[PDB]
RNA sequence: GUUUAUUAAAAACACAGCACUGUGCAAACACGAAAGUGGACGUAUACGGUGUGACGCCUGCCCGGUGCCGGAAGGUUAAUU
């Protein structure tokens, strides 16, 4: 399939490139999000004129994921209280909803899928490192505590 | 009421915790309306095989007099706590209060 | 019933032929598939058992092309 | 418990039975029951797709709580009850806010014991705990496969798995067949083994007490007439083929599990 | 106990018991172009298939043939190219 890219996808291409991806991965993910979109005449002359749109929105979006990740550097630290039993283990464990909600508690909001914890879903308590993101580029971190109830 | 002679080994990445266990046992006991004769928190020390692909363990000696339930109950914790990897009930004949040899030789 | 969505694609017959031409009779199937198709014009995914065939199709003329033609014959989705 | 039977009759020579004295004597718990009433083996077309099954004793459904899933509260066992669904007994439970469940009776329970079920619940026979919670070793029954489904796993009466192995989001168990499989460790299990375990040794006795669990006599292939059964035919007594099914494949050896999509679940086949 | 309604009631069939084998649950299997349904609101002390036929004492040797299970290094081998 013969797509043109509107934003810059992994190792295809740049905002405008005439790239032959398969069609699986056009019709699945790249046309479903807002990717991509094929190269049909009046796509391809559409996005020539809407080049610049594109490139503003491009940045205006690049320029709030930078301030977000600024806001979650300034927090740099969230509690969350959940029930341990003895030796710091926790019963349950702390979720990425738990540490969604706990982010939008300290300051304004975050989504679920945002989160990028990298060894498992906090099964112990102490001091643990979360990651964070907002666009493909930025990757802010959180020290995130946990205590007992 | 009995005499007896406990000793544990605390995987050394929970050392940390040893306090705590400690205090907890005590007032385990002591609830029980038991005495503690001696308390040696040995520390960490080098073992003579691997036990679990461990080199080191924490060792804590002690010397309690308590009811034979509470004792059950405190060997039940002993297996159901992962922390600890191996302990030793030992009845004994009398209170003994006076020093171990591996706080007595420093 | 095995139909596809977008070509209209059936079930048809013909014969089972052996080495020593014996005849028996037989279908051919469409190769169908259930599958969700996104729509840009209506934020919203669509479900169609559509033949590959059809997602060829699909894939040359366009989704929302495809809805109106389906629109066209009646064919609710 | 197990007890023989005097011979004073020839269907009463062989009769072994099992007496539970502790088992209530009177009615069950009316709002857990259910009608269910008999099939016959035969499904919503009328035929028989399971042979051999027809006829028994009427019986009641009682609703027994398999998922285990009233958390953090305790409940009392009030009394242990007969099923005639299943081949363990059953206990009926009173929360402590009094609401009443049946569960499955584990070995070493009784009225007066204490049972919870949570992620904090103490490890003894009757509590129920996500496998992360139980320890490895431990004999368990009752078990999920999918982490909220209800308990699929060692239900039958004696019947118990063993928690070989943890290997991050999942355990190993062995299984009363012999094999080895993966299961999710935020799945549910109930520590102890299934009570009732003297079940297996009863003896019927008589054909009429096979009757009266609702099944029917098996007539041998090779009694059978050639149009009936493939092992049919001869003059007098002849064989002469490959023991099959009625419906011709081979049954004595030939495998037939054919799922790829559990394949992965699956450590060790039984042996 | 059951059977050839209408020339055969028996030593035939069934039976409790025994064994082998399949089956980890969306189970095997069965009815069904399918959806589904029985198995089963059961979960290997369970269910299906097969042979034997209370019980007592027992059940020896042969895996060359046919089947089944397991192996997979080679040899041969389809569509495709
Ligand atoms: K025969
Ligand atoms: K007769
Ligand atoms: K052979
Ligand atoms: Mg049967
Ligand atoms: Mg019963
Ligand atoms: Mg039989
Ligand atoms: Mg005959
Ligand atoms: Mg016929
Ligand atoms: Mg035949
Ligand atoms: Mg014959
Ligand atoms: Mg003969
Ligand atoms: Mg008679
Ligand atoms: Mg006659
Ligand atoms: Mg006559
Ligand atoms: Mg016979
Ligand atoms: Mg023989
Ligand atoms: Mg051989
Ligand atoms: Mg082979």
């Amino acid at each position: 399939m013969q797509v043109i890219l509107l934003d810059k996808v992994a190792n295809l291409g740049s905002l405008g490139d005439q790239v032959n991806v398969k069609a699986g991965y056009a019709r699945n993910f790249l046309v479903p999000q807002g990717k991509a979109v094929p190269a049909t005449k009046k796509n391809i002359e559409f996005f020539e004129a809407r080049r610049a749109e594109l490139e503003a929105k491009l940045a205006e979006v690049l320029a709030a994921a930078n301030a977000r990740a600024e806001k979650i550097n300034a927090l740099e630290t969230v509690t969350i209280a959940s029930k341990a039993g003895d030796e710091g283990k926790l019963f349950g464990s702390i979720g990425t909803r738990d540490i969604a909600d706990a982010v939008t508690a300290a300051g304004v909001e975050v989504a679920k899928s945002e989160v990028r914890l990298p060894n498992g879903v906090l099964r112990t308590t102490g001091e643990h490192e979360v990651s964070f993101q907002v666009h493909s580029e930025v990757f802010a971190k959180v020290i995130v505590n946990v205590v007992a109830e | 009421m009995r005499h007896y002679e406990i000793v544990f080994m605390v995987h050394p990445d929970q050392s940390e915790q040893v306090p705590g266990m400690i205090e907890r046992y005590t007032a385990a006991i002591t609830g029980a309306e038991g005495k503690i004769h001696r308390l040696e928190d040995w520390g960490r020390r080098q073992l003579a095989y691997p036990i679990n692909k461990l080199h080191k363990a924490h060792y804590v000696l002690m010397n309690v007099e308590a009811p034979q339930e509470v004792i059950d109950e405190l060997e039940t914790t002993f297996r159901f706590n992962d922390a600890v990897i191996r302990s030793m009930v030992m009845r004994t004949k009398h209170a003994v209060t006076e020093a171990s040899p591996m706080v007595k030789a420093k | 019933s095995r139909v596809c969505q977008v070509t209209g694609k059936r079930p048809v017959t013909g014969n089972n032929r052996s080495h020593a031409l014996n005849a028996t009779k037989r279908r051919f199937l469409p190769n169908l598939h259930s599958h969700r198709f996104w729509v840009e014009s209506e934020k919203r995914f669509v479900t169609l058992r559509v033949s590959a065939k059809g997602m060829r199709v699909i894939d040359k003329k366009g989704i929302d092309t495809v809805l109106a033609e389906l629109r066209a014959r009646g064919e609710k989705y | 418990a197990v007890v023989k039977c005097k011979p004073t009759s020839p269907g009463r020579r062989h009769v072994v039975k099992v007496v539970n004295p502790e088992l209530h004597k009177g009615k069950p718990f009316a709002p857990l029951l259910e009608k269910n009433s008999k099939s016959g083996g035969r499904n919503n077309n009328g035929r028989i797709t399971t042979r051999h099954i027809g006829g028994g004793h009427k019986q009641a459904y009682r609703i027994v709580d398999f998922k285990r899933n009233k958390d953090g509260i305790p409940a009392v066992v009030e009394r242990l009850e007969y099923d005639p669904n299943r081949s363990a007994n059953i206990a009926l439970v009173l929360y402590k806010d009094g609401e009443r469940r049946y569960i499955l009776a584990p070995k070493g329970l009784k009225a007066g014991d204490q049972i919870q079920s949570g992620v904090d619940a103490a490890i003894k026979p009757g509590n129920t705990l996500p496998m992360r919670n139980i320890p490895v070793g431990s004999t368990v029954h009752n078990v999920e496969m999918k982490p909220g489904k209800g308990g699929q796993l060692a239900r039958s009466a004696g019947t118990y798995v063993q928690i070989v192995a943890r290997d991050g989001a999942y355990v190993t168990l062995r299984l009363r067949s012999g094999e080895m499989r993966k299961v999710e460790a935020d799945c549910r299990a109930t520590l102890g083994e299934v009570g009732n375990a003297e079940h297996m040794l009863r003896v019927l006795g008589k054909a009429g007490a096979a009757r009266w669990r609702g099944v029917r006599p098996t007539v041998r292939g090779t009694a059978m007439n050639p149009v009936d059964h493939p092992h049919g035919g001869g003059e007098g007594r002849n064989f002469g083929k490959h023991p099959v099914t009625p419906w011709g494949v081979q049954t004595k050896g030939k495998k037939t599990r054919s799922n790829k999509r559990t394949d992965k679940f699956i450590v060790r086949r039984r042996s």
